[PDB]
């Protein structure tokens, strides 16, 4: 459903690299040159809401899509001293589905560089907020006795005695129903509690108040069991109400081809072998390349 | 004591235009020349003969 913050794709579409709804456009920069792939080609640099874009300007079918699930560091390089003015560069580092890439973007007329700094701040943005947008088991959501909400998330129904339909005897919970996730605490030794957001839920029915993940969190089906089912309807008819507005416009809760083969962060090198035990070193390692030995790999 | 070589002198500006290339400016100099009058070096004085 949602790949835009999970992935990273190259000669994407004239289509995809729009604005999704819940997504929102902050930052752009024109003439940011594209390397690690030496190509000496200009582009435009966008860090929207929910990942970084970049397309080349003159042949914007060629282009680059980084989502911030996906990223692991951020470096700014201010250099290129006095010959020309002080020209910055951006060094983003992706690990995606255990494949490690690297970009670098180069500022070519020195007259613009901020957005590299947005960028940074946008990204914390993103990963102080993952409670709007990701499935958690048994985290610290409850206060004395109440609910620690998010910055934009109200409650809605507040029911008391909400049985938990995976466990056998640490069952009757609270409730808490939200606009941006729903959640259940166990009110007993309550830290087996879940929060399942709006986002990771595919559909709410009835065999009981099943509700199915979406392909993301696995097939987590949850299922839940209240006082007599008026309340029970009630509370179904509702929940699919909230996600059906919610679903309209996605909020995410940030605050403020060979393309792949020419963008390795090792080299040459997707892929990591089965890590192995070392008699060696006494450490887990990665298995060694038919006949390599690790003397023989660490001398020069 | 000495009288100057020459009453004339020199005034040059040195300024920048910033440009699309070079934002900091391109470096451009230009000058004017004006001229002293004697009255300034110079007083009506006795003469002599030879």
């Amino acid at each position: 459903a949602l790949w835009e913050d999970r992935d990273v794709r190259f000669d994407v579409s004239s289509q995809q690299m729009k604005t999704r709804p819940g997504e929102v456009l902050i930052d752009c920069l024109d003439s940011v040159e594209d390397t690690k792939g030496n190509n000496g080609d200009r582009g435009r640099l966008l860090v929207t809401n929910l990942r970084i874009v970049w397309h080349s300007l003159a042949l914007p079918r060629v282009n680059l899509s980084i989502g911030y699930n996906c990223i692991l560091n951020i470096t700014t390089r201010t250099a290129n001293s006095k010959l020309r003015g002080q020209t910055e560069a951006l060094y983003v580092l992706t690990k995606c589905n255990s494949t490690r890439f690297e970009f670098i973007f180069t500022n070519l007329v020195p007259g613009s560089p901020r957005l590299y700094t947005s960028l940074i701040a946008v990204h914390r943005a993103y990963e102080t907020s993952k409670m709007y947008r990701d499935f958690k088991l048994r985290s610290a959501l409850i206060q004395n006795k109440q609910l620690r909400l998010l910055p934009q998330e109200n409650v809605y129904n507040k029911i008391n005695g909400v049985w938990n339909l995976s466990s056998d005897q640490g069952n009757l919970g609270t409730f808490f129903i939200t606009n941006v996730r729903i959640v259940w605490h166990a009110n007993m030794n309550d830290s087996f509690n879940v929060s399942i957001p709006y986002l990771q839920i595919r559909s709410v029915k009835i065999r009981a108040l099943v509700i199915e993940s979406s392909q993301q969190s696995g097939g987590y089906v949850l299922g839940f069991k209240i006082d007599p089912v008026e309340k029970l309807q009630e509370s179904v008819k509702e929940i699919n109400s909230l996600h059906k507005v919610y679903s309209a416009n996605p909020i995410f809760g940030v605050d403020y081809t060979d393309a792949f083969v020419a963008y390795f962060a090792d080299g040459n090198k997707q892929q990591d072998r089965e890590p192995v035990f070392s008699e060696e070193l006494g450490l887990a390692i990665e298995k060694l390349k038919d006949g390599f030995t690790l003397q023989g790999l660490w001398e020069v | 004591s000495y009288s100057p070589p020459e009453l004339e002198g020199n005034a040059v500006v040195s300024y920048s235009r910033p440009t699309e290339r070079n934002p900091d400016g391109i470096p451009r100099v230009s000058q004017c020349k004006f001229r002293l009058p004697l009255k300034l070096v110079c007083l009506p004085g006795q003469p002599s003969k030879t």
